[PDB]
């Protein structure tokens, strides 16, 4: 039932934004907002774990994380992604744990990873 | 199955069909080389080897020359093949100037790599096997004369078939396409009776498949004419010709032993040869000119007052040069020599139409006009003259052609053609050059200071403020492919902008190297009337704020293959076309074209071993304008893939954000298209946007098919990877 | 496939939309007309169901049938045409739209007639490739229908399996929204024959047999009761070949991979290879019902039937390639061999004897 569920997913069109995660140092949470006119949604969010006292480390890849439904309920279609007439951007806001504090953007951009079904 | 220029193919290709030649050739049987060589004339199995009236087979003085040729040159083909080469059979140009043969079939020898054995070259020589005397063939005598004197404005067999090129009927491109071919029959046969100077034994001569490869090319070219401009290419002037069975070909199971060629003995359907004999060239370019640029070239030769001397070329027996004189008033003038193919025991034949010769250029060196009293004088010499009677051909008539069309505009007003800086012609190579010179001569907005400045620290980004600096050329590095596509494409425009015809030129690089192409090693270069340096293609250029030149210091390498393996830049090109998607491919894309950045880029700084400074030297234009066509290499491939080729769905975030320095209109740029196809996605399909296609997309000697084969025969093999996980720093490192 | 979002994301409103319109059909009576509930009398007014299958203007009937269904999306955002899926191309599993479960409009329909949705139980190189390779092969239209539709049927036999409500039935087959989908592709097919005759010169917005049948009208879509007046004009068989006055376009006929060109190449490929056919007599049975052969296995195919259908018979046989079956026992279609059937009816039984006669068995050079 798990495989079946999974397949299922694969055959839908997915969005995703993808994230390069390292050692900062110090650990922090990462929340992401996907901005159409200016205009700012909590889409989704990420955290991270350190030390002072860490084994620096860079990610292979970038960890994903699907922003296909948060898309449907702006009622932007998969496919305004692609045009530069229609008006979308990706930004985060990294906060740390003591807090705010806010660390300046040590973490490399999001990117939209467009996924289609099989 | 793919055929290619003799200088194209290397060491390996150039070893790999000399073995199967040699092969081919060595050891005789009735699928052997002789039973082939003996096809085309004398051991006259026409129009059957029964029984008292027999003459040679192949098709002279006919609309059906090229159709009849076709095949022995498939058959030619197929034979080798067979025999292990992976190359169909290769051409080479008579049309570029050349002074000597080609050392493929000049050299009496060769050195086997393997062995290291010094064995003879099976191109050099061919026995002939139906006579017992042998052995004997010998190109060795070369008429008058390669270089000169005949015609030309320029080049003997340039010049004969562009004029061949312009007619627009089958018969009357045939009759020009012919007779040109001709010449170099008898020039390179001579005196001798074998080779090449008589239709007998011409066939045994190893050159004669090497000739016709390029001669059925020539044709290709024409048909491809012949589509663009929108007429019909099939030979209607002829048809109840088309029908006759191919003499030697339609033969039963022991005279011809080629299926291929026995179903299409009958050429109706072979005129699209890459469907039905499954073959293609490397290039349909002639000269140096494009299809659509060859048609543009007729039209100014089309648009002047010509005067011919026409030929009506009917068989005598033997083969023969005829040499043309103008005489308007005492002493005469030589106009030019062309050549009939014959034999003795020749299949019978005449031209419907007449052969114009150009005899234009004649009257005006002659302080003549063309309605002046002039005779025509022929010495017709035979090749074992012993010369001929000048009646021996009936007498050459003058014909007057007016000057004619208004097909333009063009929409190739927008189109370009970008080739090899290492296969330039010195007149092309000024014309660069000066064109240049303009370029670099403006140093604000519209000039070439400002295309490269864009490699520069003037901040752009972000802007109207920008709070703190950083060089605005794109990187990062997803959209690296689509901003150097602009940049090479203002390098380009600019460049065109200043007095020239051409696209942005490449050198190949994933082949080995030697040195600099020429354009770009020396400091001084010499014009039409002596000049001193310009240069402008050496690495001095002025960086405005810089203040100094450009100079670029070479390194230790690069030339590490052996006859095993390819260069490493073609290796890890390979490595990068492999890929599936748009970042995978693009990541060993660039780490890729890094490397010439680092090696013609030396100690000094200066140099573009860093990509503040890179721009500044010229040979930059030249390297991502090469970078570019392995980036187009791929969306060919994705093409054939079945995959996504002008659009990609990775790193949308920049492929959807106009590039900083080209989307800010319109004073920072003058190019119409890049302000228009700024961002990533637009500038995907170059094809339609850029209105320029490349010369090959072939990637050192391998075609695009070939390519994605030997990507997956490698594919198959069970291996490691080794990954590198890189990050930004301002130094320029070599990583071992 | 190839679908872009949200270029699938329109249609299913469509869907839903004249899942009740209700009141031209709206879609009831849209899914009637192949359906079920009664569509014609004789003319001593019995019922018939008027389904036009197993005639040579089987396609007209359809491919238009899908035009009713197919305006039906009229202005409902109905952007785009009723997309095909491909069957030939092997499949592993059913396609998105009509499998999601939930909020989607493709999973099932309902029938007022029945109270209930429809049902499917899908049954288990591509075979239906081979199938449909062959009717392209032939060059005579009625040749090439008979093919044509067997070649189609496959489909609503596997689709549906053992449900009365279901696919697999005439009675309420239409009503299940999978079997328009599967259509589209179907006339696809045919559109693409059209196109290779084109390519062959013989006649593609013709056709020279039978005259006879082409001309009768085709109700429904004759009727008075059908408030669509596109149909109704092109009632008729011989109008109705030339689909472009639908107005529609299919986004290439191409097969899978393969020029229109390419594609006559491909088949005289085949060509050459000496085959051997088996041809079957089939005409109207009630039931419907799949058919499995043997020699081992040479089988299958199936036939499309319902209880007050109109009756038919072929007026050529149907052919199904068997040469793998010899290789498999070695033969030379010069040993002689038995030919063995069996046939099932759509409910669990029960593979009763022919009915159809005798198989012929004949042999194609080469
Ligand atoms: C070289 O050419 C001459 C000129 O044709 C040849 O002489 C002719 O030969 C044919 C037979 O092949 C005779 O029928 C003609 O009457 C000859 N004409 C003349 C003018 O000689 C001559 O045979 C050739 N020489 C060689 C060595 O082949
Ligand atoms: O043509 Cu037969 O000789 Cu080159
Ligand atoms: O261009 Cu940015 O450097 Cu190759």
């Amino acid at each position: 039932q798990l495989e079946a569920l999974i397949q299922k997913q694969k055959k839908a069109d997915r969005v995703f934004a993808g994230f390069l995660l390292h050692g900062i140092k110090i650990s922090a949470d990462v929340h992401l907002k996907i901005c159409i006119e200016a205009d700012c949604q909590e889409a989704g969010v990420i955290f991270v774990l350190g030390g002072e006292t860490e084994m620096p480390w860079h990610f292979d890849r970038n960890y994903k994380m699907d922003i296909t439904d948060v898309l449907k309920k702006r009622n932007i279609p998969p496919e305004a992604l692609f045009e530069h007439d229609s008006k979308i951007r990706l930004e985060v806001e990294i906060k740390s744990v003591d807090g705010a504090v806010l660390d300046p953007n040590s973490l490399p951009k999001p990117s939209l990873i467009y996924a289609p079904a099989k | 199955r793919f055929r290619k220029d003799i200088s194209s193919l290397t060491t390996e290709e150039e070893y790999e069909l000399r073995v199967a030649m040699e092969r081919f050739m060595s050891d005789k049987s009735i699928n052997g080389y002789q039973a082939l060589a003996e096809f085309h004339g004398l051991p006259a199995k026409c129009p059957r080897p029964d029984a008292l009236n027999r003459v040679a087979c192949c098709i002279h003085g006919m609309a059906t020359f090229p159709h009849w040729h076709r095949l022995v040159v498939m058959q030619f083909e197929n034979a080798l093949f067979t025999r292990g080469s992976p190359i169909g059979v290769p051409y080479w140009d008579w049309t570029k100037p050349f002074t000597a043969l080609p050392s493929l079939l000049a050299d009496e020898t060769y050195v086997d790599p393997y062995t290291k054995e010094t064995k003879p070259n099976p191109f050099f020589k061919a026995p002939i096997e139906f006579l017992k005397a042998g052995v004997h063939t010998s190109r060795q005598i070369d008429e008058r004369l390669f270089k000169q004197p005949s015609k030309g404005d320029h080049g003997f067999l340039y010049d004969g078939l562009s004029l061949a090129f312009e007619q627009d009927d089958f018969c009357d491109f045939e009759v020009q396409f012919e007779v040109t071919h001709n010449s170099i029959h008898a020039w390179t046969g001579g005196s001798e009776p074998y080779s090449m100077s008589s239709l007998h034994y011409t066939s045994f001569d190893p050159m004669f498949w090497l000739h016709h490869s390029q001669v059925d090319r020539l044709w290709a070219i024409w048909q491809a004419l012949q589509i663009q401009r929108g007429k019909p290419y099939k030979t209607y002037c002829a048809n109840s010709e088309v029908y006759r069975p191919m003499k030697p070909f339609a033969f039963k199971s022991p005279l011809n032993n080629d299926e291929k060629t026995r179903e299409h003995s009958v050429p109706t359907d072979v005129y699209d040869y890459q469907a039905e004999l499954a073959y293609t060239y490397d290039t349909l370019f002639f000269g140096g000119l494009s299809i659509r640029e060859l048609q543009r070239y007729v039209e100014e030769a089309k648009s002047k007052d010509r005067v011919f001397a026409g030929f009506l070329l009917m068989g005598i027996q033997t083969s023969a040069n005829v040499d043309l004189f103008v005489v308007a008033g005492g002493n005469e003038f030589f106009v030019g020599s062309i050549a009939v193919l014959g034999g003795s025991k020749e299949m019978t034949w005449r031209f419907d139409r007449v052969y114009k010769h150009e005899i234009t250029d004649a009257l005006g060196a002659l302080g003549v006009d063309m309605f002046a009293e002039y005779t025509l004088r022929v010495d017709i010499k035979d090749v074992n003259g012993t010369a001929l009677p000048p009646t021996a051909i009936p007498p050459p008539i003058v014909i007057f052609v007016p000057g004619i069309a208004d097909a333009n505009v063009k929409f190739d007003e927008q189109h370009r053609s970008r080739k090899n800086v290492d296969s330039m012609t010195v007149s092309e190579m000024n014309a660069l050059r000066t064109a240049m010179a303009a370029f670099a001569a403006d140093k604000e907005v519209t000039g070439y200071q400002q295309v490269a400045a864009f490699h520069g620290s003037t901040q752009w980004c972000p802007s109207p403020d920008a709070a703190q600096k950083y060089a605005c050329c794109h990187h990062g590095m997803a959209t690296f492919p689509h901003w150097h596509r602009l940049i090479a494409l203002n390098f380009e425009n600019g460049l065109r902008r200043n007095g020239w015809s051409g696209g942005l030129p490449y050198w190949d690089w994933t082949r080995p190297i030697d040195a600099l192409p020429a354009l770009v090693l020396e400091a001084e270069y010499t014009d039409a009337n002596g000049e001193a340096k310009p240069n402008p293609f050496f690495s001095g250029a002025i960086d405005s704020i810089g203040a100094s030149t450009s100079r670029a210091p070479t390194e230790a390498l690069y030339e590490k293959p052996d006859f095993g393996k390819y260069t490493h830049l073609a290796n890890e090109i390979i490595s990068a076309l492999e890929q599936e998607d748009f970042c995978d491919f693009e990541v060993q894309y660039e780490i890729a074209h890094n490397h010439i950045h680092a090696l013609v880029g030396g100690t000094e700084a200066v140099s573009m071993a860093s990509l503040e400074y890179s721009a500044f030297d010229p040979i930059f234009m030249l390297h991502h304008s090469n970078v570019d066509r392995i980036w187009a290499t791929w969306q060919a491939l994705q093409k054939f893939r079945g995959k996504a080729y002008n659009s990609a769905n990775c790193a949308i975030e920049i492929l959807r954000k106009p590039m900083s320095p080209f989307s800010l209109a319109s004073d920072i740029n003058p190019d119409a298209m890049t302000r228009e196809y700024s961002v990533p996605f637009d500038v995907f399909n170059y094809k339609k946007n850029f209105h320029y296609e490349y010369d090959t997309l072939e990637l050192n000697g391998l075609s695009i098919a070939q390519l994605s084969r030997e990507i997956n025969r490698r594919k198959a093999k069970n291996r490691v990877a080794v990954t590198f996980m890189l990050e930004g720093l301002k130094k320029s490192l070599l990583v071992e | 496939n190839s679908l872009t979002p949200s270029e699938i994301e329109n249609l299913r409103n469509a869907l839903a939309a004249v899942q009740a319109d209700k009141t031209d059909a709206g879609y009831q009576k849209i899914a009637s007309f192949h359906g079920m509930p009664l569509s014609c009398q004789y003319p001593d007014g019995t019922a018939f169901a008027c389904c036009q299958h197993g005639m040579v203007t089987f396609p007209h009937w359809h491919r238009l049938y899908m035009k009713q269904m197919e305006d039906a999306l009229k202005a409902k955002g109905a952007k785009i045409g009723i997309p095909y899926w491909d069957w030939t191309t092997a499949f592993h599993s059913l396609p998105i739209l009509v499998t999601e479960p939930k909020n989607n409009p493709f999973h099932h329909g309902y029938i007022d007639v029945a109270d209930t949705k429809t049902t499917r139980d899908p049954r288990p190189q591509s075979f239906f490739y081979r199938q449909i390779a062959f009717a392209l092969e032939q060059r005579d239209f009625c040749d090439f229908e008979i093919q044509f539709e067997m070649g189609h049927n496959a489909i609503h036999s596997w689709v549906g399996g053992p449900s009365p409500y279901g696919m697999s039935t005439l009675h309420y087959t239409s009503y299940d929204p999978l079997f328009y989908v599967h259509h589209s592709n179907t006339d696809r097919i045919w559109a693409i024959w059209q196109a290779l005759q084109k390519y062959r010169g013989l006649p593609y917005n013709s056709a020279n047999c039978e005259i006879n049948k082409l001309k009768k009208p085709m109700m429904p879509f004759s009727s008075e009761d059908n408030p669509n007046e596109v149909t109704k004009a092109h009632s008729t068989g011989y109008k109705s070949f030339d689909y472009q006055q639908l107005n529609y376009e299919y986004d290439n006929l191409n097969f899978h991979g393969m020029t229109i060109p390419q594609l006559e190449v491909h088949l005289k490929k085949i060509q050459e290879k000496d085959r051997v056919f088996a041809g079957f007599l089939l005409r109207a049975i009630g039931q419907s019902a799949d058919v499995n052969f043997d020699v081992t296995f040479g089988g299958t195919f199936c036939v499309l039937g319902g209880d007050y259908e109109m009756p038919w018979a072929f007026d050529r046989l149907f052919l199904y390639d068997i040469s793998k079956s010899l290789v498999h026992l070695r033969l030379d279609a010069h040993d002689d061999f038995d030919i063995k059937v069996t046939i099932m009816g759509i409910d669990g039984k029960s593979l009763p004897p022919n009915l159809l006669p005798s198989p012929t068995i004949l042999f194609k050079p080469g």
